[PDB]
């Protein structure tokens, strides 16, 4: 997320056994660490 | 008559036309698509 | 805070510009560094210049021969966030018992 310039990063791990059809479980995400930079941010990639 | 008529003045002697108590519409003289140069400064063209 | 010999040049000012005629206003907490030119109706310029292309970015014309209001003046805003987030500009005090 980016609210005021500040980035906010929600990890979290889960064991699950499953391919696809994620199942209906709950489970929350507690963020780690603030990362005040203060840009705007409008488009992003994923690396493999 | 200011645009079409049978002559018109010189620059030494000018024609003065007042255009006072009577409504006017602009969007004729844009899409006429017979003008060469269209130098309209101060205000913007579409926005008068 | 005016300036009398940081920015008033006697060969004028150029490296300030204040935009004045484009569409695009700057919404709070934005920021635009794009040096185009102001479109009016047809002919859209955006760097062409030339028939109906007017110059946004005026000039300020800084120098210490002019008066009190065409001098140049140093304006710093500080913005910050209460209730918001937690302190880290503080400026920690000791720890009492």
């Amino acid at each position: 997320k980016n609210i005021d310039g500040y980035f906010k990063i929600y990890s979290k791990h889960t064991p699950i056994n499953l391919v696809r059809d994620l199942p209906q479980g709950f489970s929350a995400l507690e963020p780690l660490v603030d990362l005040p930079i203060g840009i705007n941010i409008t488009r992003f990639q994923t690396l493999l | 008559e200011v645009f079409n008529a049978t002559r018109f003045a010189s620059v030494y002697a000018w024609n003065r036309k007042r255009i006072s108590n009577c409504v006017a519409d602009y969007s004729v003289l844009y899409n006429s698509a017979s003008f060469s140069t269209f130098k309209c400064y101060g205000v913007s063209p579409t926005k008068l | 805070w005016n300036s009398n010999n940081l920015d008033s040049k006697v060969g004028g000012n150029y490296n300030y510009l204040y935009r004045l005629f484009r569409k695009s206003n700057l919404k709070p907490f934005e920021r635009d560094i794009s040096t185009e030119i102001y479109q009016a109706g047809s002919t859209p310029c955006n760097g062409v210049e030339g028939f109906n292309c007017y110059f946004p970015l005026q000039s300020y014309g800084f120098q210490p021969t002019n008066g009190v209001g065409y001098q140049p003046y140093r304006v710093v805003v500080l913005s910050f966030e209460l209730l918001h987030a937690p302190a880290t500009v503080c400026g920690p005090k000791k720890s009492t018992n």
